[PDB]
């Protein structure tokens, strides 16, 4: 299937395109072509992916220069695994058009815990375990060590990919992560360090975003090698989150504990070095005086020279210092407060920790901390993220700000506050990707309306589209319920949540949804409470009981181990004929990191709007100061927070392949012109006045016709 | 107030942790109830060191960590001295070398014998004075009141934006 693109001619393997595709396609070349940053949405989960990577091979091969290569990220490995095989059928396919192999390099770069080849690494699964195990096996004491070829065990992998890799690069292919293991133990490489070294010479490379926004390990990959390359974020609705954790990091009593335990352990070894070898590792200070990764980016990171602190002693009285006013402003009980440039000058004054010292702290901690041989990293880690944190609060505050909790939320007295480092701007942290690379395509499902995503981030769009799923069969057949049998509003609203009246009316409505509905559905609501509120309240009455019945009834929680074990009895309930109904919370982790197929989550159903608690004074810097710059109102803020993660939580339906399902919304406030207008166009599109505040009753009725018409053949 | 209690007399440091240290020649984590059985005889000696004080050589000061707070008194102590600015010294090592020798000053203060540390602070004294250091007091004092300044201009900025719009609102 050659498709005659206006630009150019475009292979694509699958036999037929719809017009969304079409429009799709014209877009994103107009935006290559005018080599330019841009947004754009896509309803389909998959089809997405395999448009966007042939349009973005065939470019490639019309203007190599113009395009370096693809640097395409996902939110999750498993996600991105998907990602992979498409990008293996798109190449095999275009490699049986040919006729020969091309250069053409296509990769996944994946954490060393993830994927490794060291048995002493394989049984552990922590992350910073692996990472501390991986730095004490490739460090440069054990590589010298190595060297001399004492009795210790040595990691030979990466010393042969040292001897091997280095001399030879892999001529071509893709590998995915599983495989790519595989070809490590074949060669005696790592699949890690090879990837690593791949990036220099590779056309496609695909990891997650904390691959390429958190400063301390995205900056090493992402060098200006990639000065003119297609970056695009795919799913990437959600960036603003996770660039915001990028930056933001928490200081809490008990790490700080484990920082003071680590500081006298740090002492310890300071003193046995000076006693055992001294010269040698003092050579460090020489060429400090010439002058875990640092948290700064490009432009903003400063090596001039480490400060005041330029011996052991010396940078662990410091260290002594800043932990002392930290452990003291935390433990001070008072209201929130918050403090950006007045924390900064506040310890200066109290405690005389001038910034521009505090500025290479982290730096200086990763040098020294290097000097002393320690076993692991992960030990002092917690000591590290102070030290990330005292570097990172030096080096700026315009668009941060520092919050106190002297108290946790949900406990009216608890001995573990906490200090949080919340950012207020992704702006900051995603300016670097920007400006180094010429343009970059944030391209999102189920995306909330693209006008605000300028506001947030500071880049001039090239394209503002919006694209419309269009088949032959209406797969998709959103409603909104909004009054119950009682013709009583059901909004869930904080004063209405406590309304027995209200939670009958969703009750009602889940067990007569799930009387009709296939086997197979997902109820999302939008706090644990209030999930647990409605659930009790739910047992109390014969409702509950009448659901049992009907179908099986599996429900959330906060740990990561139930909630698997949840998920996995769900699935086997959807192919089997007892059916499952899934509560969730909208901001679960579960939410967002499972997709719902054919057969799976059927009818999505959304009780109450998703909005964070209004308490929570994180989001009140947020979003007070968004108000104040980029001209946001709160309301419209919030509204977005809740659209945007609605569409997230409920999009997941029509993934792929034409399967049938609907969207059902009980709650009145989806009715309201501003969420309809603020929903993604393909929903609000195919929604309609007739279907958009259909009674409890009306709509079980219509769902059942829908389904009706849906389960015949095309 | 997480140290566990006085060498002495832990039992206020249990009950309540009102008390503050009491920073004094001898470098130590004195609290005021011992403070009163200091002060009732010897008047201004270190229990177990005896070690003498002119005035009782008490102020106050609020760390856990005693080696912090001799530090800290310290640090306050010479940071009298060796404050020109960096703009001083165009030389780039110049910038911080002073510094680390600073640092390595109170470090060699907090424990070793304070001597040479004096009879150097003498040497320092005259030489610096006689110019510098009177100057980059000035500075230090206009760099102080100035940012004092700027942080009411940012406080009247911030109120004038709750009542213009509390005003808008109204109007
Ligand atoms: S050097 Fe390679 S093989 Fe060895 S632990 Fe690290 S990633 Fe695994
Ligand atoms: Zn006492
Ligand atoms: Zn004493």
């Amino acid at each position: 299937m050659k498709l005659n693109v206006d630009g150019l001619l475009v292979y694509f393997p699958y036999d037929y395109i719809y017009p969304e595709q079409f429009s799709y396609m014209r877009e994103l070349k107009r935006t290559l072509d005018a080599k330019g940053h841009g947004v754009l949405e896509m309803p389909s989960g998959t089809g997405k992916t395999v448009s966007l990577l042939a349009l973005i091979m065939a470019y490639q091969r019309a203007y190599p220069l113009e395009v370096t290569k693809l640097i395409y990220c996902s939110r999750t490995v498993p996600e991105i695994e998907k990602v992979i095989e498409e990008l293996r059928k798109l190449l095999n396919f275009y490699e049986k058009q040919e006729g020969e192999k091309l250069p053409f390099l296509g990769l996944a770069l994946s954490s060393r815990k993830n994927l490794c080849i060291h048995p002493e690494v394989t049984p552990l699964r922590f992350g910073k375990d692996v990472d501390g195990k991986c730095h004490s096996l490739t460090a440069s004491y054990v590589r010298a060590q190595y060297q001399h070829d004492t009795s210790l065990p040595h990691c030979r992998f990466y010393e042969e990919f040292d001897a091997h890799g280095r001399e030879v690069p892999l001529p071509a292919g893709i590998y995915n992560l599983d495989d790519l293991k595989a070809l490590g133990r074949r060669q005696g490489w790592c699949p890690y360090f090879l990837a690593r070294y791949s990036i220099l010479h590779a056309n496609v490379v695909v990891y997650s975003y904390h691959y390429l926004l958190d400063p301390k390990i995205a900056d090493l990959v992402s060098k200006e090698l990639a000065r003119k390359a297609v970056v695009v974020f795919d799913e990437a609705h959600n960036i603003d989150n996770v660039c915001i954790d990028s930056m933001s990091v928490n200081l809490t009593r008990r790490t700080l504990d484990r920082c003071q335990g680590n500081l006298e352990t740090l002492q310890k070894t300071v003193l046995r070095i000076k006693e055992t070898d001294e010269q040698r590792l003092r050579d460090e200070y020489r060429r400090l005086v010439e002058g875990a990764n640092p948290v700064l980016p490009d432009e903003v990171l400063q090596e001039a020279v480490p400060g005041s602190i330029r011996t052991a002693e010396h940078f662990l009285g410091f260290l002594r210092r800043l932990l002392e006013y930290v452990k003291w402003r935390l433990r001070v009980q008072h209201v929130v407060q918050e403090s950006p440039p007045a924390f900064l000058s506040g310890l200066a004054q109290r405690v005389c920790i001038q910034r521009k010292p505090l500025r290479f702290c982290a730096e200086r901690l990763r040098s020294l901390l290097h000097t002393l041989e320690i076993t692991d990293l992960a030990d002092f880690s917690p000591l590290t993220l102070l030290a990330n944190f005292a570097t990172l609060v030096s080096t700026y505050a315009k668009g941060f700000t520092i919050i106190i909790e002297p108290f946790d939320d949900r406990t009216p007295t608890i001995a573990n506050p906490i200090l949080h480092f919340s950012c207020m701007d992704a702006s900051l942290a995603i300016k670097p990707v920007f400006e180094r690379f010429q343009s970059v395509i944030i391209t999102s499902g189920t995306l909330s309306p693209l006008d605000i995503y300028p506001k947030i981030l500071d880049f001039h769009p090239v394209t503002m589209a919006t694209f419309t799923m269009t088949l032959a069969r209406v797969c998709l057949c959103p409603m909104i319920i909004g009054r119950g049998n009682d013709q009583v509003a059901i909004s869930s609203k904080f004063e209405t949540r406590e309304d027995i009246a209200v939670i009958r009316n969703y009750g009602n409505l889940l067990l007569e949804m799930s009387a009709v509905v296939p086997d197979g559905i997902v109820a999302f609501f939008t706090s644990y409470q209030y999930m647990e509120s409605t659930v009790a309240s739910w047992y109390e009455q014969g409702i509950l009981e009448n659901i049992q019945r009907n179908k099986l009834l599996f429900i959330e929680t906060q740990d990561g181990a139930e909630t698997s074990v949840a998920l996995e009895k769900y699935q086997e309930a959807c192919e089997n004929g007892r059916g499952a109904i899934l509560l969730s919370v909208a901001r679960g982790k579960v939410s967002e990191g499972i997709d719902f197929v054919h057969h799976y989550g059927r009818a999505v159903i959304m009780f109450g709007v998703p909005y964070v608690y209004t308490q929570s004074r994180i989001l009140k810097a947020r979003l007070e100061y968004l108000r104040d710059q980029f001209q946001i109102r709160e309301n419209d803020f919030l509204t977005f927070d809740a659209m945007r993660h609605a569409a997230q939580c409920v999009g997941r339906a029509i993934r792929g392949k034409t399967d049938y399902g609907l969207m059902v919304f009980a709650d009145k406030r989806f009715a309201r012109g501003d969420k309809r207008g603020k929903l993604p166009r393909w929903i609000q599109e195919h929604l309609t006045d007739a279907n958009l505040n259909l009674t409890v009753d009306e709509g079980v009725q219509v769902a059942k016709y829908f389904l009706r018409q849906m389960a015949q053949p095309f | 107030m997480d140290d566990q209690g006085c060498p002495r007399c832990k039992t206020t440091k249990y009950r309540n942790p009102s008390l503050k240290l009491m920073v004094n020649v001898c470098g130590h984590t004195l609290c005021e109830s011992c403070v009163d059985l200091l002060f009732v005889r010897g008047a201004g000696n270190c229990p177990e060191c005896g070690t003498p004080l002119r005035k009782s050589n008490f102020r106050v000061q609020l760390f856990e960590d005693p080696t912090v707070d001799k530090e800290v008194e310290i640090r306050k102590k010479v940071l009298k001295i060796y404050n020109k600015r960096e703009e001083d010294f165009p030389s780039l090592r110049e910038y911080n070398d002073f510094l680390e020798e600073v640092e390595e000053i109170v470090f060699n203060l907090t424990n070793n014998v304070d001597l040479d540390n004096t009879k150097k602070k003498m040497e320092i004294y005259q030489k610096e004075n006689k110019d510098v250091i009177q100057k980059n007091k000035l500075k230090l004092t206009r760099e102080q009141e100035e940012l004092e300044e700027a942080l009411e201009v940012e406080r009247q900025e911030n109120e004038q934006r709750r009542l213009f719009i509390q005003k808008e609102e109204q109007l």
